[PDB]
């Protein structure tokens, strides 16, 4: 639905230093600031054999500021805070013109240049002296090599002009700058005098590739000139894109979810492989980050910490207590490492899978569909904690039983021995909870090996049971699913 | 010690926040004052060359 587009150039970049001076009073002997500025230029040049015509901006980072100050007295020469540009000194030069790739740099899945390096020389200033010896800055010079393309944008007064941003390091070369005739010698670097030598411009050439993202909803009928920029596009409405991924789940598979479940998924298992753009690839997992911290999952995790480190120094009956500890179970499986088949595993694999066939169109939104899923999938869970094979079982909506492993019949529960127990002894996810474990060992009658792994949620067991096609097992499993839905 | 690879995977998030890092630290403005050193500098003076005293009558 979005297909890539190489767009890759032979460019000249032309631009020129811009200037600026401001005058201190008296009679005309001292300066006040000789600094860098933006600097804008236009050009033509034939390339491919049609006459492209470019717009360039060049402007500096990274300044120093020299001095010299003759004194006080009201004619002695100086300049209050000269600049220089050397090591530390990066000079960017916005870039555009008026081709077809240009028009297609909204949305970009890649973008890099080659460009080859230049040497910036110093021109001669004679500072404006009325009278005597005229003082003579000359020399100075530096190198330009390329180092990263990224996007940006010309602020030019007709229109914003997205464009091509080359930030070019710096090397500080032979000529040592010297303020002659004055007591400024074998200085180097290329002071903002008269960068540009007196040259109509500075001349890069190089290569630039990119490769654009131009929509499709159709495979024969491929769009140019992208117009559908951020004027053109809006919040796309939360209740949209929840309908939209509630949606995607008619095509969930049921075994291959749990083959997926049951891999490791870290940062870079996830959040790679995301058909997105420069701008949302290079801090997608920070930006999902952001929004998990603050979710009401995650600050639940926050307020159990925080109470249980504040106890530590302030020294339907039973479903309210059970409710309870289900919401801490909840949380303790969320932080810790359950040996089971862990909800959260089955709540990552339908995530995964849901938004591995959706596409980043210039808002990331994975934010606010990963934190959101985290809080939301699988509303009503089950916990579970064997003991002298008299397994407790609870639910996140109250609902509690207590019933043997060798056979599934339950028993009186025990609330406060429940409690004792579930602190320390491990959680065990119900996935396969008591009432459909009761069905399969009614209809399927089942082992004591495999009723042992079964309330384990041991993975090898469930997917025995699985490809069996047990209809038990695979019914259970796919409301699991279903629950998934934001 | 197999530790490590693991790490690496899961943490190169940090890669491009890195890349963050250093391609917007260099956009922000920084400038190194070089000083002009305890001793001060100064030049002679504006001079002009002319012809001397001339006795007239």
């Amino acid at each position: 639905l979005w297909k890539e587009m190489q767009y890759n150039r032979d460019i000249i970049i032309r631009f020129k230093f811009g200037n600026s001076i401001v005058k201190m009073g008296g009679l005309g002997y001292k300066w006040s600031e000789i600094s860098y500025k933006a600097a804008n230029y236009q050009y033509n040049y034939l390339r491919d054999g049609e006459q492209v015509t470019a717009h360039t901006t060049c402007s500096v980072n990274g300044v120093n500021n020299f001095s010299y100050n003759g004194g006080f007295l009201p004619t002695d020469f100086g300049i209050s805070r000269y600049e220089v540009i050397k090591e530390n000194s990066y000079v960017y030069v916005d870039y555009w013109d008026d081709s077809k790739a240009f028009r297609n740099i909204v949305y970009v899945r890649s973008l890099a240049a080659n460009l080859n390096s230049v040497r910036c020389t110093g021109g001669s200033y004679h500072f404006s002296l009325p009278v005597g010896a005229w003082p003579v800055i000359n020399g100075g010079a530096v190198s330009l090599h390329f180092a990263g393309v990224t996007l940006s944008t010309q602020f030019t007064d007709f229109v914003s002009l997205n464009s091509l941003r080359f930030r070019f390091s710096l090397t500080v070369d032979e000529p040592p700058f010297s303020i002659l005739r004055t007591r400024t010698v074998n200085l180097y670097g290329l002071p903002a005098a008269n960068p540009n030598n007196g040259n109509e411009y500075y001349e890069i050439s190089g290569r630039f590739s990119l490769i654009s993202l131009v929509p499709t909803n159709d495979d024969y009928q491929t769009p140019i000139m992208n117009s559908v920029t951020v004027r053109q596009d809006l919040e796309r409405q939360l209740t949209n894109l929840r309908e939209e991924f509630n949606s995607l789940s008619q095509e969930i598979a049921m075994a291959q979810l749990i083959d997926l479940a049951l891999l490791p998924l870290d940062m870079f298992s996830m959040f790679s492989g995301i058909k997105s753009t420069i701008d949302l690839t290079k801090s997608m997992a920070t930006s999902v980050m952001k929004k998990f911290r603050k979710s009401k999952l995650a600050t639940s995790i926050s307020e159990m910490t925080n109470s249980l480190s504040d106890a530590a120094s302030s020294a339907n009956d039973i479903s309210t207590q059970t409710s309870t500890i289900g919401k801490k179970l909840r949380l303790k499986e969320m932080i810790t490492q359950t040996e089971g088949m862990s909800f959260d595993d089955i709540s990552a694999a339908v995530l995964k899978t849901k938004i591995d066939m959706s596409t980043q169109i210039g808002k990331n939104t994975l934010p606010d569909i990963v934190t959101e899923a985290s809080e939301k999938f699988i509303p009503k869970r089950s916990y579970r904690i064997l003991k002298d094979d008299e397994v407790m079982e609870i639910n996140t909506e109250g609902k509690f039983f207590a019933y043997k492993i060798n056979t599934f019949d339950e028993v009186p529960f025990d609330v406060n021995k429940f409690a004792e127990l579930v602190t320390d002894s491990p959680v065990i996810s119900a996935i396969i909870d008591f009432k459909t474990l009761k069905n399969l060992n009614d209809n399927y009658g089942i082992t004591r090996t495999e009723a042992l792994n079964l309330i384990k949620s041991n993975p090898n067991m469930l997917r025995n049971f699985i490809n069996q096609n047990n209809p038990i097992i695979r019914n259970r499993i796919e409301q699991l699913i279903l629950q998934c839905k934001l | 010690a197999s530790l490590i690879y693991r790490q690496l995977l899961t943490n190169s998030y940090s890669v491009d926040l890195y890349d963050e890092i250093e391609q917007i630290g260099s956009g922000k403005t920084q400038n190194v004052t070089i000083n002009p050193g305890p001793f001060a500098q100064t030049r002679y003076a504006p001079v002009n060359w002319d012809h001397g005293e001339i006795n007239d009558s």
